């Protein structure tokens, strides 16, 4: 048996108070562990061999 | 079959100074022609290799 | 020149909305515009050349003082360069624009009963080329839009297969059309190939190379508006804007 | 001001990363029109009554 899981971290989520609140306070974070938060342009163009 | 126009072109040129080294004439000749072609950029390496 | 140097249909339209009649008028004499003439042409043979007169010329050529003719005078402007012998214009319509003669009904000018398949044939359409039949083409919309006559203007093309593949898509009425146009209506410019300054044999030929040849010169001279050089200098109305639009539209 | 030559690259090939939106003042400044005004009218008259 084998299989592929994708980790996205753990998120602590606090119940009787609004989801999408919290979800935006872990949206900001989120976005800082893909490198996506700020303005970017993706070169992954030279990452080949033959 | 693998690299861009600039490596393509460079490492050609490197290679015209270790085949024709009893003749160093024709390798400056084609670094003369390259630097004024080269300004332009990957479009004047094009023109170099046409 | 300057008309056959219009490479998108902003500018074209442009042009022509500062353009007045006037400059469609020629006030020379001209001769007959069909005609089967011998010209001498040396460069090439000892014999002279026959040729044709036809009304897509650079040089003036008589022309019928209806309607008829003002409407071909004003193609044969933005095809050839140079129109035709119209006498005694009254002073009001000579003052207007050239897109307000065929897009405006402020003119006493009556078009109602214009046939496309005629003028095509006057302005003898077998011999233009594809940018000089776009640049028709134009013309013909913008009086069939402010005629109505928007069917007569689609079954004329429906007659004509390749007028149809090549007509220019626009309305003459919205001006986000005319912005999205890619179309290229540009007869002389800049040559990427290589242009001597040998003569042509034919009359529409030798008179086409003279204005490219004379564009170019034009191109290098101090009356040619460079704007990566000198955009600062240029009035506020006639610097190039993304916001630019024709009056009404 | 004179103008500026960029490369013959830059033309071509040149990018630029700009937000190209303007926000209105107002809110600042119909919000607190005597604070703002006193602002503004300080900062440019700092600088006339030394020509």
């Amino acid at each position: 048996h084998a299989l592929i899981k994708e980790d996205l971290g753990q998120w602590p989520v606090e119940t009787g108070i609004s989801l999408v609140n919290q979800a935006g306070v872990f949206a900001v974070q989120l976005a800082n562990k893909l490198g996506i938060d700020k303005p970017f342009v993706l070169d992954a163009g030279s990452n080949y061999f033959t | 079959t693998s690299g861009s126009i600039i490596n393509h072109a460079n490492n050609l040129n490197k290679v015209i100074n270790h085949v024709f080294a009893d003749k160093p004439l024709i390798s400056e000749t084609m670094l003369k022609i390259l630097t004024i072609d080269g300004t332009t950029g990957k479009d004047g390496y094009r023109n170099w290799l046409d | 020149m300057d008309v056959l140097s219009k490479g998108s249909l902003k500018e074209l339209l442009a042009h022509l909305e500062k353009t007045p009649l006037e400059e469609a008028i020629s006030y020379r004499i001209g001769t007959v515009p069909y005609q089967n003439v011998l010209i001498s042409r040396n460069e090439y043979y000892n014999q002279l050349y026959p040729d044709t007169t036809s009304l897509i010329d650079g040089v003036s050529r008589e022309g019928q003082r209806n309607v008829n003719g003002l409407i071909m005078s004003i193609i044969s402007y933005v095809v050839s360069g140079s129109g035709h012998y119209i006498p005694n214009i009254g002073f009001m319509l000579l003052r207007r624009s050239i897109l307000d003669i065929l897009t405006k009904h402020d003119t006493g000018l009556v078009t109602n009963n214009l046939n496309y398949g005629i003028i095509a044939r006057n302005l003898t359409v077998s011999k233009m080329n594809c940018e000089q039949r776009k640049r028709m083409l134009i013309c013909f919309k913008l009086l069939a839009y402010k005629d109505g006559n928007q069917n007569d203007y689609e079954i004329y093309l429906n007659q004509n297969i390749p007028l149809k593949q090549i007509a220019p898509n626009f309305i003459p009425g919205d001006m986000r059309t005319v912005i999205h146009n890619q179309d290229q209506l540009a007869i002389v410019g800049i040559p990427a190939y290589r242009l001597t300054q040998s003569t042509e044999l034919s009359i529409r030929d030798d008179n086409a190379k003279s204005y490219k040849l004379g564009y170019v010169d034009w191109y290098n001279s101090n009356s040619f508006l460079r704007e990566r050089s000198e955009f600062n200098l240029i009035r506020l109305k006639d610097r190039d804007t993304k916001y630019g639009k024709l009056n009404g539209w | 001001y004179r103008p500026r030559r960029f490369k013959e690259i830059e033309h071509t090939h040149g990018y630029v990363y700009r937000e190209l939106n303007q926000g209105s003042l107002l809110p600042l400044v119909d919000a607190n029109l005597k604070e703002s005004s006193s602002y503004y009218f300080k900062k440019l008259m700092s600088s006339i009554s030394n020509v």
